[PDB]
């Protein structure tokens, strides 16, 4: 994996 | 609107000392660990990946091994604690605690570490 954005700071998988 | 919180988000802690660093976030009656994501990361660096109820260790960054835990027994009081034993001067940065459960947020803290003497 997914991908996610908050307040323009990205988060994945490994 | 999904609000995770945190009640310090400065430490100060001695060097080779343990720390436990708190986010929270809000639960009610039931928690389905396969809804829940807990993201731990300074800089570039994973600490902690808990998706499924389940640490996945194949992705945490070389300097975190055996060091860093998710304290579990805590997530159903909405808290998301990390625990970091044996802190190292590399330790000191800025972390993020990431939490999803319907949609998503995230806080950064910041650690200090003294130096011995």
């Amino acid at each position: 994996a997914f991908l996610f954005v908050i307040r323009d700071r990205v988060f994945r998988c490994g | 609107a999904f609000t995770v919180t945190v009640p310090k988000d400065l430490y100060v802690v001695e060097y080779g000392s343990n720390m436990t660093i708190e986010c929270k976030f809000p639960v009610e009656k039931q928690l389905d660990l396969a809804a829940l994501i807990v993201y731990w990361e300074m800089e570039d660096k994973n600490i902690i990946q808990f998706v499924h109820g389940e640490e996945d260790l194949k992705v945490q960054h070389s300097s975190y091994r055996q060091r860093a835990r998710l304290l579990k027994d805590q997530l159903s009081l909405g808290n998301a604690a990390l625990q970091i034993t044996d802190v190292k001067l590399q330790d000191a940065g800025v972390y993020r605690c990431m939490i999803s459960y319907g949609g998503a947020d995230y806080k950064r803290i910041t650690v200090k570490v003294n130096a011995p003497y």
